[PDB]
């Protein structure tokens, strides 16, 4: 805001404020993997941590 | 078909109140130390030249 | 190409940049230079670059 | 919602309920009144109790 020089008896004026705003919509994000149950068995048999 | 969250118009949440720029208050207060006086005019004499 | 990019944010002297994100290929293009023995910042990387 | 009789084989169906949403904007109501100073005095001097 900007000040203003006034004298004895002179009117003391006013200023203003310039506000604003922003919005954001919530987005849903996923990711899926298709793993055969025959694979998860070999994942624990040969002890290779492919899924872990 | 089902109950969506579109019919139920949600309000939301407030991030807060942020000021755009850093405040540019002053510079005269940093260069020349304020020497306060009583109310009224001020006057000084300057003797120049040799 | 980076300094002139910063010079668009702080050029007007309004905003103050404090964060920078680079691409892995671009971070290698940044010439490894560092300051010489004389300067008070001797031993410090002059640019983000890679390897440091 | 209304349930449906289900046999040991028939498909258990789904009902349809519609949820809506209202909205009420806050409104300010104000009642003002002006009384004379002499009157305000008169209420206090005669133990009238009009103002209360």
């Amino acid at each position: 805001p900007r000040a203003k020089i006034v004298g004895e008896g002179e009117v003391k004026p006013s200023a203003s404020v310039d506000v604003s705003a922003f919005t954001a919509q919530p987005i849903k994000v996923v990711t899926q993997q298709r793993v055969s149950d025959e694979f998860m068995w070999a994942d624990a048999d040969y002890r290779l941590g492919v899924l872990q | 078909d089902f109950l969506s969250v579109g019919k139920l118009e949600l309000p939301g949440s407030m991030i807060g109140a942020v000021r755009d720029r850093a405040i540019d208050s002053g510079v005269l207060a940093k260069l020349s130390p304020e020497q306060p006086t009583i109310f009224g005019p001020v006057k000084g004499a300057v003797f120049s030249g040799v | 190409d980076l300094v002139k990019a910063v010079g668009l944010i702080a050029g007007a002297g309004l905003q103050v940049p404090n964060g920078v994100a680079l691409d892995p290929a671009f971070s290698f293009a940044l010439s490894t230079e560092v300051y010489p023995k004389g300067s008070p910042l001797a031993g410090q990387p002059m640019y983000p670059a890679a390897g440091f």
